[PDB]
């Protein structure tokens, strides 16, 4: 929800979310380019926090 | 915003103003009774819902 003025009143379940999709397209972004092992696999390690 | 007290008071008539003088607050020894007003106090808004 808005603000009165020009900022959000939100509930951090969106800035959340919002975290486990931005990692999750970055890692099929990683995979697609197709970095290293333990580099990708640190990507699932943020994706399973 | 600075506030100022009544002065611009909107969502009513004259008839609370029977009670609230020339400066928007309430007499000296009224009967205010459910849910009239004591005294005015203006608020600005918001950019966002314009």
């Amino acid at each position: 929800v808005p603000l009165d003025g020009g900022r959000f009143a939100t509930s951090d379940l969106n800035d959340l979310y919002r975290r486990v999709i931005n990692r999750n397209n970055r890692l099929k972004r990683l995979l697609d380019l197709a970095a290293p092992d333990i580099i990708v696999r640190n990507e699932k390690r943020m994706l399973q926090e | 915003g600075p506030e100022e007290i009544t002065a611009d008071i909107p969502n009513v008539g004259e008839a609370a103003l029977s009670k609230l003088d020339e400066s928007g607050i309430v007499y000296i020894g009224a009967e205010v009774t459910g849910g009239d007003i004591l005294v005015g106090k203006v608020t600005p808004k918001g950019e966002t819902q314009l």
